[PDB]
């Protein structure tokens, strides 16, 4: 079976061609963690307005002020 | 007496067939094909993703204002 992709490679070498592009592209997303970047962006990307929430009592976390550190921090890219 | 055939000068030309003028053969070729191909992916990701930033900075725009 060594030689059996070598007795066909020259035999008909087109098909042959597309199963080595059928691999290397079923494997590979599930590889390299260049993926879950590619859903931390397209999460962080506002469409729609973030309408803001009624106060009473807590305040667990963010106060009014827009410019404060008070939620996460999707400003990795743009340092990226 | 004023005939002909001459005392000298002949060739001949050839009935050779020949031209091999090869030409990057045997894993030299497929060589220049995939590394430029990467390097047209490794251009991207430097502009898409360039343009991802301005895309949200496009977007910025529209919900800062719209009170």
């Amino acid at each position: 079976v060594a030689a059996f992709l070598k007795n066909v490679w020259a035999k008909e070498p087109v098909l042959v061609a597309s199963f080595a592009i059928a691999g290397l592209a079923v494997i590979l997303p599930t590889l390299s963690p260049y993926t879950k970047y590619s859903l931390m962006i397209n999460r962080a990307t506002p469409y729609n307005y973030p309408v803001p929430l009624r106060d009473d009592g807590n305040m667990p976390d963010v106060p009014s002020h827009p410019q404060d550190p008070q939620g996460p921090s999707l400003e990795w890219l743009k340092r990226l | 007496k004023q005939d002909m055939p001459p005392v000298g000068g002949y060739g001949p030309i050839d009935y050779k067939r020949n031209l091999p003028r090869r030409g990057l053969s045997g894993y030299s070729m497929f060589a220049v094909g995939i590394g430029a191909l990467l390097f047209g992916y490794w251009s991207m990701m430097k502009w898409n993703r360039e343009r991802r930033r301005l895309q949200i900075e496009d977007f910025e725009a529209r919900i800062a204002l719209m009170p």
